[PDB]
RNA sequence: GAAAGCGGCUCUCUGGCCUGUAACUGACACUGAGGCUCGAAAGCGUGGGGAGCAAACAGGAUUAGAUACCCUGGUAGUCCACGCCGUAAACGAUGAGUGCUAGAUGUAGGGAGCUAUAAGUUCUCUGUAUCGCAGCUAACGCAAUAAGCACUCCGCCUGGG
């Protein structure tokens, strides 16, 4: 599970661990997302052409 | 506006050998009066000749010490929100400031003679105390709430 | 507030709707901080009014905006024109007070269609390449014919 | 470089969820499931092997949440 | 004449809120003596979440934690804001240790509802 | 899924299609006023459950002012069984049935081949896009899931308030 320790990491390179593996982790669009509560229509309106401006 | 438009220079000096000694000519001098400038710079001179006798730069670069800062503010908002996100500009534009401190309480005080009141502040700035070294650190201070950069 | 100048610039003057301009200007003083200067500046003419001009200039502390505008009545002009200096500080709400308003490119073939490996001796020739980057027709694949420095036609191929 | 849907891989049809990390290298490090796109799924046949991960997810035989 | 302890491998619990940060070193489950946050120090306003003021706030309670009397650290980090990372590389140049900073922003699945619109 | 809508997981009984198929009925077809059913969202009834959220209201900025946006809260209400309203941008402001047909195109899941020492392609059906032939309109645009060309069931519409 949970190594939380990149392989002999030194501080900047843990920094740069948990900046790029902690960017891919997702944490944090759901989160600024989760500001605020929305009505399930605007909830669609994220499952809209942001996903598809994403891929296609 | 949109250029490095030229500046411009004023010749050193040959008898004290200082740049600022022309360019307290730039700040004492007001109506073109560089004669009277000049009596004025050479009679601060000569007030280190009564009271140390020793070179110019000594109670002239101790006071450049004295009035030349670290750090200068700029305004930087975000929509309103004032950030002092603060600078350190070149001892050219440094000591164009310190000039305008010593002009300003080397001017600006009631005494007899501008001899007099600047030897109030250049005899003062013999002392290098008191008015100039407050008078940078009244920026020095702030450059903790200054720590913000371009944060939010 | 601080300071006026009412100007009746073609006929008299007379402070009952003047008056009724001071008051409405005393509205002006309900959307006040510092009134500093106001000019009235009207003009009625002959004719059984064809027009009817007034004016009052705004130097405040910070803006200054003017109105020389028409109606038919002056009493009319007084009353639209002193309700569009209403409208106008209804326009000035924001604009007053939300001084906030919140090497080696890394890329395929640029070339679209193939061209056959004997077309590759124009297709060095074509773009002006030594080597000649097409798709090749007759060979199943990629070929290209390179310049070798003898003087001969080259061919860049693994082939 | 194919490496899509382990499906030719595993071919066919089994289980989907009675291996212990052979189907389930779907996992992201994060104990949750590899993308659709990064993936690049086939969609109703990776809901042939969704509709029972998302059991074998929290069957307890697996780690459904994590992290690193 | 108070009961003291030598502690070595401490768990420093920091939060990162959105608005401010606390920065503790703990006990081996545990409970911290040494321990602050940013808004102990007086820095209420825009100032709330300067990243170095971040880094005096996991500077400060860093330096307490030699009362007790501990070099290495046990990090754990939660919540991210506007003035993490200089925290972050703060405590990784403390006088301190770092081999483990843990990250334990905690995820819920389509939770409780947000209070609303902004 | 007619839509309304429907997403932790597992069971229970549960419609509805499509692919093939002539095994079979032998036109049983399409509709659809009337009548009937279902049905957003709130709210209303009774009885619970009462985390978080939030009408009502309060406090603090806000400014001339704030009964608003922000913050602190915080009642109704949101959830569960149990009855009702029948009105929503109902939307795609595009009725229902079926026929016709340039193509570039998505993706499902079948049917078939298919590509074989494991690979990867072609046709077929309902799906849902995007461009665009023709046609097309006041223009915008639609165009195979036609705003094109036909017919049967219905419905609306008559200048504005």
């Amino acid at each position: 599970s949970k190594t939380l320790v990149r392989k002999n990491e030194s501080l900047d390179d843990a920094l740069r661990r948990f900046k790029r593996s902690v960017t891919k982790a997702g944490t944090l669009q759901e989160l600024r997302k989760r500001e605020h509560y929305e009505k399930p229509s605007v909830k669609r309106k994220r499952k809209s052409e942001a996903a598809r401006k994403r891929k296609k | 506006r949109k250029n490095r438009a030229p500046k411009r220079e004023v010749l050193a000096d040959p008898m004290y050998n200082s740049i600022v000694v022309t360019r307290l000519i730039n700040r004492v001098m007001l109506d073109g009066k560089r004669g009277v400038a000049a009596q004025i710079v050479y009679g601060a001179f000569k007030q280190i000749e009564e009271a140390t006798g020793n070179n110019p730069l000594e109670v002239f670069e101790t006071a450049m010490e004295n009035i030349m800062p670290v750090l200068e503010v700029r305004a930087r908002r975000v929509g309103g929100s004032n950030y002092q996100v603060p600078v350190e500009v070149r001892p050219e534009r440094r000591t164009t400031l310190g000039l305008r401190w010593l002009v300003t309480i080397a001017r600006n005080r009631g005494e007899h003679t501008m001899q007099d009141r600047l030897a109030k502040e250049i005899l003062d700035a013999a002392n290098n105390t008191g008015a100039a070294v407050k008078k940078r650190e009244d920026t020095h201070k702030m450059a903790e709430a200054n720590r913000a950069f371009a944060h939010f | 507030m601080i300071k006026f100048n009412i100007r009746g610039e073609n006929v008299e003057v007379t402070d009952a709707i003047r008056a009724y301009v001071e008051d409405k200007i005393g509205k002006l003083d309900k959307y006040f901080n510092d009134g500093h200067e106001v000019t009235a500046y009207v003009n009625l003419k002959v004719y059984t009014e064809k027009r009817a001009k007034v004016e009052v200039t705004l130097p405040a502390k910070n803006v200054t905006l003017r109105a020389e505008d028409t109606s038919q009545d002056m009493y009319s002009s007084i009353d639209f024109v002193e309700e569009k200096l209403e409208r106008q500080i209804r326009k000035y709400k924001t604009r007053m007070n939300r001084k906030p308003r919140n090497d080696i490119v890394r890329t395929k073939h640029v070339a679209l269609k193939p061209m056959d490996a004997e077309e590759a001796v124009l297709q060095m020739d074509m773009l002006g390449h030594d080597f000649y980057v097409f798709t090749d027709a007759d060979s199943n694949g990629t070929h290209v014919v390179y310049r070798r420095t003898d003087g001969r036609y080259g061919l860049i191929e693994t082939e | 470089r194919k490496k899509v849907d382990f499906i030719a891989a595993n071919k066919i049809e089994v289980v989907d969820y009675k291996d212990t990390e052979l189907l389930k290298r779907f996992i992201s490090e994060r104990g949750k499931i590899l993308p659709r796109r990064v993936t690049g799924t086939s969609a109703k046949n990776q809901r042939k092997v969704v509709n029972a991960i998302k059991r074998a997810r929290v069957m307890a035989l697996l780690p459904f949440v994590a992290e690193d | 004449r108070r009961v003291k302890k030598n502690i070595e491998s401490g768990i420093v619990h920091i939060q990162s809120t959105f608005n401010n940060t606390i920065v503790m070193i703990t006990d081996v489950h545990g409970n911290a003596l040494a321990w602050s946050s940013a808004g102990a120090l007086g820095f209420k306003g825009s100032k709330k979440s300067t990243p170095f003021a971040a880094q005096m706030a996991s500077e400060a309670a860093a330096k307490a934690a030699q009362e007790q009397g501990l070099k290495t650290v046990s990090v754990t980090v939660k919540g991210p804001g506007s003035g993490r990372e200089s925290a972050i590389r703060a405590l990784a140049a403390a006088g301190l240790n770092v081999t483990s900073i843990s990250d334990v922003t905690p995820v819920p699945h389509n939770g409780a509802r947000p209070p609303k619109r902004r």
